[PDB]
């Protein structure tokens, strides 16, 4: 596996770990985060938010300090009736833990009697990790912080990853097909919030502090996400014994089927013929494209890891031919993943690179690397733009097309919508450059 | 006639003097392209007869030299409706235009012939000239035939009808030797091309290594020119065989159901090592083929191809691959896999279609440094064809 | 309006009308029809249809001739034992009505008794009209075929049009959220079948000889389509006093608006709360695309009539500027249409050709028209490939696009996937074309 | 500094001595464009500082470029994490190179005077020659203002930043004027460039009708070219007071809440009749124009526009047009109303911003021959930056 030679960094494709800490934190419903650092550091995690789905989310911000901390709590807490989930997330130039101690004993029960208002911190320095791993231990403050054991529960913890609100509504049906109740983390569906007549809806998340309450109670954890999630997990089956299965993504058909057996082992659920009928038409629908238009496209990988990887897989069931896959972090699971020794083995004209940036992609073009197409975010849309390979926007941010959020990538509806998004990119693309673009016919 | 021999020639307006769903069922079904940027796929034109005229043939034949004022060549085809004097109009079209041909449609080539064969004279013949009878350049079947044909330094006067003109049709009587692709749809032009000016017919076969080895052999031997054609066969084998025999060792002993039968039937068992008879690839049409992938089965067009042309030494790969990609597809074991089951063979991660098809094959086989799979574009025909437009080019300076 | 001022066509938008005929015909179920024509005609509409959705269809031959007609029905009752509908179509070179009276009497009771044989005539020569007109008529005569009066039932009669699946699945779940059971005509959700591990199957319609025969006892019809349905609505109406609703076509949020509270007039049912929400979800994403990327784009349409009156309003509501609208056929209803009056008078840079082929389209581009979008069907793709105007396929057929059936125009689904799917791919072509494509950042 | 000043200079590598996520959160947010296939928009450079270095400068500085072998100008900018030898660094760094230029970087204006002006000569001075100043150059404005410099006979030294080359600002002290866009981000420069070269300062205004026709009139009455400049007003006049007058008179009397505040508020009252104060529309950035969006009410982006440039007297049309399709959409009325009411103004068919706007204007101002909608493309910089070009190459074949 290549490991990124270079010492600086050209046009990076993660932001920092406090921006993976405050996205994780808007999926919680009534969560408003603060984020102990500069104003511009919210101001721009905001911009980002605001960049992928179109819509303004609340994050608040101390102004840099530990008496600011209190101050802004002060003013969160009297600015905003609703909001009952207090993260104070750290950052670059930034003892929280004991302040808030302090707070839930002094400022709470005096100022605000009988409001309930839940204070956690989350660390994040901005020199150590990534948003990856920003997103992972925020989402493992989280159950820490809330996860509490009660009555034995039939749900299990469907810990999604950082994932669409299309991704997420795959997910549900999947699970709602195979009668599967789960405390979904996140439920981020709300993101996409409706233009209404008379009574403004703004963007919010729908997990409650009662699912995370009750993820100790759980028959099991699924953690879809290798990097984003296996941590709660593997803290839930270390503190409440709560089973847990990492992975896999559920990307592509062979992804769900693990996917959904995994699911039917952990509940005792049987698979129905219902998903055995969405996962024919998805694969009907991949028969009429794959060997004709598919097999042997060469195709440049890279997004959040987990994404990045399934993504890979499914092409390489697909007969298509990934050559680089960019893993953007310095995470060093990446080499010794399963997934990525399954790569290596039997995948040798994949180059991996872990700790990318845009440039590796962008220099081996330069160098000759020939791609008939991209899976990708849109901080990559220029080397589309310039070397005229196209780009099928996949991930975290997709800021220059329209609602991509709203389509999944998960499941076999995903599978659906990735392998037909794949072809019609590529149609597009052989009618611009008019390459056999006659044989669009009777296919 | 109208759908499959006339509509290929490149630079004719072939209108219909009939309704316009019947211009309209046929139009971009078909994969027969050409070096005139597919005009012959781009428009149709039809008189658009209706139930009054059950005059305006006239005024349609002069509104389509008007749009395309670049196209001198016309074709009229009569249509079912309008049985119910074309020669005429189009004459007196001609007499007002003063710079335009019309042509007036086995029985398209009886009308060719004795019309428009015999009029126009070649400006140069070549020392070795034939007639290429019978293709139609499907994905550019005929371009890969011209290509070898030109590095053997043979000039090709005009192709019936695939990626031809009007004017090298016209010239058709001056060629030294005739070459039929196929039978079934141009037998009585060479027959009679034989009758009138004595021109010898030689059949050929442009698919497979051997047959098309054979076929350009027997050309040059026509021309005694048997030593270049020898060094097309033994620069291609080189080139092509490895690549080929890379699929034909993964694809020994499977089925191939046939709904380009005889064209391809033997030379599909003897050098791809398929048996010709449930089967593991059914060739057949885009809707029969469609009808057969429920039932599990992959189909390659046999009308039209999938990633064609499958003509040549390349093409003959390309035919390879393509069966193999199809036949092998880990999406055809996903398919098949019932996750309902309760003991169903549910895995995660990935399989590929090489990993599918080396189970097959013997570790002396699955690890040889001479044997790998196709290594050409997507688009395989942009450099014959930039092939061609050079030599074409360099035959003009030497003239 | 500009009708076609040449006689002949170049490049025609339309098939006959026995194709539209057997398009209707598919769509019922256990119906195969037989084609009282040559074999070619039914190959090449098999064909079209192929093209469309990638699925075969069963369509029948006569091969010519009423004795052929009698062998066929034969052969075809003897090779199907499932199908009960078997309408016979006649096309340019063709009593087939007095012949069936005899069939009904001598063939049916005798070689094939006790089984359920309907046997009908659609009359459709290809000389008159188009395949628009061709569904209209073979609407018609299915419906009077089968429609028979019996108790009164609290259903309506949907006649969707010549529409695709999408449409279909888009147009049940908004009757399904208004509470309202309809006899649609005609359910081609089936279209799209399943590649199954074990059985086969594959693609029919659904629409029964019940539902036909219920159509008579309905509380009223809505035809969306007055060009494709609005016959068999006049029928219901004049024989069973069935009220006739025509029209709109819900095309964007407003003709969605004006069908659904037809359905609610028609049914009594009360417009729900679940359908602002959607129609808002459709607003908002509308809302993030509008004055930004879509006001004062200009386009050129040409579908189905309906459809394409339908799209250029939603283009006029869209703040964007419809320069040309392609009527393919010569129907004398569309100057008389006040959907096309209400274009006149309150869109002057929209001129309307009716009678009009692709030739009238690439000629104005050729004389200087200047065009940002397209939105049409697959037959004229080849004008959006050599002049470079994008487009966005609409209609039938699709052929050239992966899946393009499966996804809606109609209902507020339909407005969000039409509006994003143009605005995507006018970002498509601005990066194609680096016309100020680094815009896509901050929108 | 780095985020608004810095990177707008379109030959510069501006690398980051810092973290990734930093540079990450400030990249492709902007829309500061370049004739330099916006290199400075494009791509973005970080040392990648981790834990363990809380060398890798100087290293990164040479990745750079080599990376971009035609770039040869250098931005070193110290974030927060590194404040715990610079200079020296990129001193070695120039000497090992041998054709590079480093600048180590209010605090940026005083760096680059007192570092960099002074220390290029230009080779060629006109008779009239300015600094632009305080201009970022958002989705053309930069060249909209030189347009117009350029129609006067004015040469630009330099631009500050937007659009701006390192070498010009380096040129910066040999113009015989400053002209000042922006005071809060550039007030220093001119004072100081005035304090040590005794250049003047002219404040212009490049938004609106009559701010600009003064600005323009204020800059020829320095040089004594003043009739130039009433050629222009006269001309645009013409061109566009028409058009923008067809959107003053449907936007007479709408409110707009501001959150170019006041390089606006007076020109937006006078010369489109708004009224600054539920508004009609709000001027805002993207993330509260999301906010408000879920309050029925539209926003213009007030930082990077919606359809730029906005300077210029066309520029001012095409933000009157903004502003009115913004207003007066049809689907904002479709989305204030319930569809759930039980006596809901459901309607079908279309309407058009003209339908609405038209509502609100008298009969001679609706049937008005003199006034008429924008008539522009989508891209108006093209042709702008073409002509910009155009006179470049024209000046330099007479010097
Ligand atoms: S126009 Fe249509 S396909 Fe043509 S012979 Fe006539 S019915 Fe048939
Ligand atoms: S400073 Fe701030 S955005 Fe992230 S947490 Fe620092 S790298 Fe800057």
């Amino acid at each position: 596996v290549t490991q990124k030679a270079r010492e600086g960094t050209i046009n990076p494709i993660f932001t920092c770990q406090p921006a993976g800490a405050q996205f994780a934190s808007i999926g919680i419903k009534d969560c408003i985060g603060i984020v102990h650092g500069g104003q511009g550091c919210v101001m721009f995690v905001r911009l980002l938010i605001s960049q992928h789905m179109k819509e303004s989310f609340e994050i608040a911000s101390s102004s840099v300090a530990l008496d600011r901390v209190e101050t802004a709590v002060e003013v969160l807490l009297t600015r905003y009736p609703d909001v009952k989930v207090v993260p104070i997330i750290t950052t670059c130039s930034t003892d929280v833990d004991g302040l808030l101690s302090k707070l839930e004993d002094e400022l709470l029960p005096t100022k605000f009697p009988g409001r309930e208002v839940h204070l956690l911190t989350v660390h994040c320095p901005s020199f150590v990790g990534s948003m990856i791993t920003g997103y992972d231990k925020a989402v493992h403050d989280f159950v820490k912080k809330f996860a509490t054991k009660d009555e034995p529960s039939d749900k299990i913890n469907l810990i999604t990853g950082w994932v669409n609100p299309g991704d997420v509504k795959e997910l549900k049906h999947l699970l709602e097909v195979m009668e599967v109740k789960a405390n979904v983390l996140f439920e981020v569906e709300s993101f996409d919030s409706p233009l209404m007549p008379d009574l403004e809806h703004h963007s919010h998340g729908s997990t409650t502090i009662e699912d995370l309450r009750d993820t100790a109670n759980a028959k099991g954890t699924i953690a879809l996400n290798r990097y984003e999630g296996m941590k709660a997990a593997d803290y839930l089956k270390k503190k409440f014994k709560v089973p847990a299965v990492i992975g896999p993504t559920p990307v592509g058909i062979r992804n769900t089927d693990a996917f959904l057996k995994a699911v039917s082992e952990m509940t005792g659920q049987p698979i129905p013929a219902q998903l055995v009928k969405e996962r024919g038409l998805a694969l009907d629908a991949i028969a009429d494209i794959g060997h004709m238009f598919l097999a042997d496209k060469r195709v440049a990988i890279y997004a959040n890891p987990d994404l990045a990887i399934g993504l890979t897989e499914f092409c390489l069931d697909l007969e298509m031919k990934p050559k680089l896959l960019l893993l953007g972090d310095d995470n060093s699971g990446y080499v010794k993943d399963p997934r990525v020794l399954a790569l290596q083995e039997n995948a040798p004209d994949l180059e991996i690179v872990t700790n990318a940036d845009f440039w590796d992609l962008e220099s081996r073009i330069q160098q000759g690397l020939e791609l008939d197409l991209i899976l990708g975010h849109s901080k990559g849309r220029f080397i589309s733009i310039d070397y005229k390979v196209p780009m099928v926007r996949v991930g975290f941010p997709t800021y220059d097309r329209a609602g991509m959020y709203r389509h999944p990538v998960l499941g076999y509806g995903g599978a659906m919508f990735l392998a037909e998004t794949m072809a019609n990119t590529l149609f597009a693309d052989m009618e611009a450059k008019k390459n056999k673009e006659w044989i669009l016919n009777v296919w | 006639a109208k759908h499959v021999i006339g509509t290929p020639m490149k630079d004719v307006i072939h209108i219909s003097h009939g309704p316009n769903g019947c211009t309209y069922d046929t139009w971009q079904t078909k994969r027969y392209i050409s070096d005139n940027d597919n005009f012959q796929l781009k428009y149709t034109f039809a008189t658009d007869v209706k139930e009054k005229h059950v005059g305006l043939l006239k005024k349609s034949m002069h509104e389509a030299f008007d749009a395309f004022p670049n196209i001198k060549r016309m074709t009229v085809y009569q249509t079912c409706t309008t049985a119910l004097d074309v020669d005429a109009i189009a004459k007196e079209v001609m007499e007002e235009r003063g710079d335009v041909d019309v042509f007036v449609c086995h029985k398209i080539n009886i009308a060719w012939l004795n019309q428009k064969v015999g009029t126009v004279e070649p400006d140069y013949l070549g020392e070795h000239v034939i007639n290429y009878v019978g293709e139609y350049n499907i994905q550019g079947d005929q371009e890969v035939m011209i290509d070898y044909f030109n590095r053997m330094g043979i000039q090709v006067l005009s192709t019936f009808t695939g990626n031809g003109s009007y004017d090298s049709l016209r010239m058709m009587h001056r060629a030294h030797l005739n070459v039929l692709e196929c039978a079934r749809s141009a037998e009585y032009i060479c027959d009679e091309l034989r009758a009138r000016y004595g021109i010898p017919r030689l059949d050929i076969d442009g698919f497979g290594f051997e047959p098309l080895a054979n076929s350009l052999r027997k050309v040059a031997l026509f021309f005694g020119i048997e030593d270049k054609a020898e060094a097309i066969i033994a620069e291609e084998y080189a080139k092509w065989k490895p690549q080929l025999d890379w699929y034909k060792e993964r694809l020994k002993g499977k089925k191939v159901c046939l709904w380009k039968l005889w064209h391809w039937a033997h030379a599909i068992e003897e050098e791809m090592g398929l048996k010709v008879v449930k089967p593991d690839i059914i060739f057949t049409g885009k809707r029969p083929g469609e009808f057969v992938k429920k039932h599990g089965v992959p189909y390659l067009n046999a009308h039209a191809y999938h990633n064609g042309p499958y003509k040549g030494f390349e093409g003959w790969v390309r035919f390879a691959r393509d069966i193999y990609n199809a036949i092998y597809s880990p999406m055809r074991q996903l398919a098949a896999l019932d996750i309902s089951a309760p003991d169903a063979a549910i895995t995660s991660g990935f399989r590929t279609a090489k990993m599918n098809a080396d189970l097959t094959v013997s570790d002396e086989v699955k690890f040889s440094e001479v044997l790998h799979e196709y290594t050409g574009k997507y688009d395989s025909i942009a450099e014959i064809r930039a092939r061609n437009q050079a030599y074409a080019a360099e035959q003009k300076a030497l003239r």
